[PDB]
C-alpha cells in the first residue's frame, strides 16, 4: 500500500478473515521511485537501478 | 464422499471444482507477463479472506477418490481479417522490377523478388482483394520507376471479375465490347514474369483458389500449370457493327489505352494473359487447374480450424495424453471451434463494383489503374465475405480427474498454432465433478 | 562492456530445495526476467535499460 | 493504526503478516508427483 | 570560462572533476536472475505422466527475501567467494556513521 508526501498517518483495513495459526510481525520501509508492483520482466515503471 | 476446501463448510455430492476468472483481474503476479492465453487463474474464489490472494490453496478431490467431470470454455480470441498473425498480410510473389538500355537493342529480361505491405484492419471481398492490388502500387514506383518497368506487364495483380462469360464463341476475341464484370469466382492476372505463390502464405482457403490436398507445401500456377484457352480481349473496340472492314484481323494496337496492350500487335485471338479461371471447368482437365487446385464458395477466415483449449491440472490425462505444462506443448482435452464462425450475406454493393466502389474515397493509393479493362478495382460476388465476431459455445467430451488438482490450475488457449492468442479477455472453466467407483 | 563469460546460475525455492528425487520420467520448465534494469545493480542509481 | 516520521518520497510500507507456507513431495508411483500446498494464516492449504 | 569551443585563450580556468564512481553486475548472491513472485510464466516442474506444478506464488509473498533471511544461520554471509556473491552489500561503519 503506497504512502505519499503530506501523509503520514495510514492504517490497513481487511475484512472477516478465518486464520489460524500465527508467529507475529514484522515491517518495513520500500519506495516506489526504486522498485514498482512486479510480477513480469517488461516494465516501463523502472527508471532506477539502486 | 465430499470435497475439501479451506477452513470452511463441505458438500455432498456433484460439488465444484472453479477455474474463476475475477480473482485473475486485479493481481500484479498471476497475469503481467503472459496475456490470457496460458495465464494463471487460481483455483479458488475465496471471498473469505482478502481478494486473489489464496494461492497455494486448491479445490481437492478426496484422497479417498478418484472423480470425473467436465469443462467449460466461453471463448473470446476475436481475430479478424487481414492481421499480422493471421496468413492474410504477406505474400512472396515475382513482381517486374528492373528494365534499362544495356546493349543494342534488345531488352533483358530482368527479375527481383521483394516485400509487399498492406492495410490491415478491413474484413470485406471488395476490400480484402482490393488492398492486395495496392501492393503492386506501392512497388514499381519506389524501385521499378527510376531504374524500372511500365504500367504494361503489371505482375502480382489480384482480380475478381471473370474472363470467360466475355469468350463469345464466333471468332475468338470478344466481339463489340469488353469481359463480364457480374456476380463470379474470384482468380488472379499473371504475365511474363510472375507467379503468385499461395502455400508459402497459406492463402488456399480464403481468397479464391484452394486445394484437392492442403498437405504439400509448394504452389506451382507460375504460368506454367494455367493452360487451355488464353484470355478474351478486345479486337477493336471502336469498329464491330459501326462501320463497313471484319475488325477480327486487326485487334488492340489502336484503342482506348495504349499500354502496348497484352493481345499480341495483330493476332486473332491469344492473349499473353494467362489466369485461372480459363480452363478449370471449361474445356480439358488433366495436368491443367483442376488436378491439384479447385473452385469454392470463399470463407472470411480459414473456416474450422482444430483448437487445442485445456484446464489440464485437474484431468490427469482423458484418453491419451502425455504432460509438459508451459507454452510450448500444453496437453491436449479434445478439439473446440474458435469463435470465427463465417457469415456471408446477400447484397449488391459489390456487383455494382466499377462506378461507385472506385470512386468514393478520394485517392491514388486504392486503385491507379482506371480504365485498361483487365487489371483494375475487384467487384465481388453477389454474396459477399463478411468477417462477424460473435462468442459462440462449443465444449470437450469427457475423461477421469486426478487425484489432487494442484495449487494452481492453468486455463489454456492453444489457437490456430501451438502458441497464444494476442486478443482476449474471456477464459473460464465451470467444472462439477460426479461420483462413479472407488480405488 | 563487451564479455564471454559463463556461471552456473540459481533455483531457490522452498520447496525445490533439499529434495532427493526418485527415478522415472519427468518435467521441468522456467523462464527468465529479461530487463537489463532489474537484473543487475548499480552503485549510485543509475538506470541501464534507460 | 500506524503512524510514521514525516514523509517526503512516495513510498510502500511494507508489512509482513507471519504466515505459515509448507509442501510435501508425494509419490506414489515412480516418475508421478501429487502436488499440496498450504498457506494457513492466509485462507490457503490443502 | 567561456562557451567557445574550437579554441580560446579563456579555458584557464578549466579544471578536472572525475567522474563518480559505479560499478554494474550480478546483484548480492544471483538475486534477482529468474523470476521470483511472478507467476505470468511460472517455474513449473511437470512430469512425462504429472499434470501438476511446484510454483504457486503471489504479490502477498516473499521468495527474494528467503535466500537470506533463512542463510543467516549457516555462517555469516560475509565470507569470499567468487559464483554467488557471498559477500553481500554492506555499507562502511566508518562512512554512513560519521566518525568525526
Amino acid at each position: 500500500y503506497p504512502i505519499p508526501a503530506n501523509a503520514t498517518n495510514v492504517p490497513i483495513s481487511i475484512p472477516s478473515r478465518n486464520w489460524a495459526a500465527f508467529r507475529g510481525w514484522a515491517f518495513t520501509r520500500l519506495k516506489t521511485k526504486e522498485t514498482p508492483s512486479l510480477g513480469s520482466g517488461y516494465d516501463p515503471y523502472y527508471t532506477y537501478s539502486g | 464422499n465430499s470435497i475439501r476446501y479451506s477452513e470452511l463448510a463441505p458438500l455432498f455430492d456433484t460439488t465444484r471444482v472453479y477455474l474463476v476468472d475475477n480473482k485473475s483481474t486485479d493481481v500484479a503476479s498471476l497475469n503481467y507477463q503472459n496475456d490470457h492465453s496460458n495465464f494463471l487463474t487460481t483455483v479458488i474464489q475465496n471471498n473469505d479472506y482478502s481478494p486473489g490472494e489464496a494461492s497455494t490453496q486448491t479445490i481437492n478431490l478426496d484422497d479417498r477418490s478418484h472423480w470425473g467431470g467436465d469443462l467449460k470454455t466461453i471463448l473470446h480470441t476475436n481475430m479478424p481479417n487481414v492481421n499480422e498473425f493471421m496468413f492474410t498480410n504477406k505474400f512472396k510473389a515475382r513482381v517486374m522490377v528492373s528494365r534499362l538500355p544495356t546493349k543494342d537493342n534488345q531488352v533483358e529480361l530482368k527479375y527481383e523478388w521483394v516485400e509487399f505491405t498492406l492495410p490491415e484492419g478491413n474484413y470485406s471481398e471488395t476490400m480484402t482483394i482490393d488492398l492486395m492490388n495496392n501492393a503492386i502500387v506501392e512497388h514499381y514506383l519506389k524501385v521499378g520507376r527510376q531504374n524500372g518497368v511500365l504500367e504494361s506487364d503489371i505482375g502480382v495483380k489480384f482480380d475478381t471479375r471473370n474472363f470467360r462469360l466475355g469468350f463469345d464463341p464466333v471468332t475468338g476475341l470478344v466481339m463489340p465490347g469488353v469481359y463480364t464484370n457480374e456476380a463470379f469466382h474470384p482468380d488472379i492476372i499473371l504475365l511474363p514474369g510472375c507467379g503468385v505463390d499461395f502455400t508459402h502464405s497459406r492463402l488456399s482457403n480464403l481468397l479464391g483458389i484452394r486445394k484437392r490436398q492442403p498437405f504439400q507445401e509448394g504452389f506451382r500456377i507460375t504460368y506454367d500449370d494455367l493452360e487451355g484457352g488464353n484470355i478474351p480481349a478486345l479486337l477493336d473496340v471502336d469498329a464491330y457493327q459501326a462501320s463497313l472492314k471484319k475488325p477480327v484481323i486487326k485487334p488492340l494496337t489502336e484503342d482506348s489505352k495504349k499500354r502496348s496492350y497484352n493481345l499480341i500487335s495483330n493476332d486473332s485471338t491469344f492473349t499473353q494473359y494467362r489466369s485461372w479461371y480459363l480452363a478449370y471447368n471449361y474445356g480439358d482437365p488433366q495436368t491443367g487447374i483442376r488436378s491439384w487446385t479447385l473452385l469454392c464458395t470463399p470463407d472470411v477466415t480459414c473456416g474450422s480450424e482444430q483448437v487445442y483449449w485445456s484446464l489440464p491440472d485437474m484431468m490427469q490425462d482423458p484418453v491419451t495424453f502425455r504432460s509438459t505444462r508451459q507454452i510450448s506443448n500444453f496437453p491436449v482435452v479434445g478439439a473446440e471451434l474458435l469463435p470465427v464462425h463465417s457469415k456471408s450475406f446477400y447484397n449488391d454493393q459489390a456487383v455494382y463494383s466499377q462506378l461507385i466502389r472506385q470512386f468514393t474515397s478520394l485517392t491514388h493509393v486504392f486503385n491507379r489503374f482506371p480504365e485498361n479493362q483487365i487489371l483494375a478495382r475487384p467487384p465481388a460476388p453477389t454474396i459477399t465475405t463478411v468477417s462477424e465476431n460473435v462468442p459462440a459455445l462449443t465444449d470437450h467430451g469427457t475423461l477421469p480427474l486426478r487425484n489432487s488438482i494442484g495449487g494452481v490450475q492453468r486455463v489454456t488457449i492453444t489457437d490456430a498454432r501451438r502458441r497464444t492468442c494476442p486478443y482476449v479477455y474471456k477464459a473460464l472453466g465451470i467444472v462439477s465433478p460426479r461420483v462413479l467407483s472407488s480405488r | 562492456r563487451y564479455v564471454p563469460f559463463h556461471i552456473q546460475v540459481p533455483q531457490k525455492f522452498f520447496a525445490i530445495k533439499n529434495l532427493l528425487l526418485l527415478p522415472g520420467s519427468y518435467t521441468y520448465e522456467w523462464n527468465f526476467r529479461k530487463d537489463v534494469n532489474m537484473v543487475l545493480q548499480s552503485s549510485l542509481g543509475n538506470d541501464l535499460r534507460v | 493504526t500506524f503512524e510514521v516520521d514525516p514523509m517526503d518520497e512516495p513510498t510502500l510500507l511494507y508489512v509482513l503478516f507471519e504466515v505459515f507456507d509448507v509442501v510435501r513431495v508425494h509419490r506414489p508411483h515412480r516418475g508421478v508427483i501429487e502436488t499440496v500446498y498450504l498457506r494457513t494464516p492466509f485462507s490457503a492449504g490443502n | 570560462p567561456t562557451i567557445k569551443e574550437g579554441n580560446s585563450r579563456e579555458l584557464m580556468g578549466q579544471q578536472s572533476m572525475p567522474n563518480r564512481p559505479n560499478y554494474i553486475a550480478f546483484r548480492d548472491n544471483f538475486i534477482g536472475l529468474m523470476y521470483y513472485n511472478s507467476t505470468g510464466n511460472m517455474g513449473v516442474l511437470a512430469g512425462q505422466a504429472s499434470q501438476l506444478n511446484a510454483v504457486v506464488d503471489l504479490q502477498d509473498r516473499n521468495t527474494e527475501l528467503s535466500y537470506q533471511l533463512l542463510l543467516d544461520s549457516i555462517g555469516d554471509r560475509t565470507r569470499y567467494f567468487s559464483m554467488w556473491n557471498q559477500a553481500v552489500d554492506s555499507y562502511d561503519p566508518d562512512v554512513r556513521i560519521i566518525e568525526n
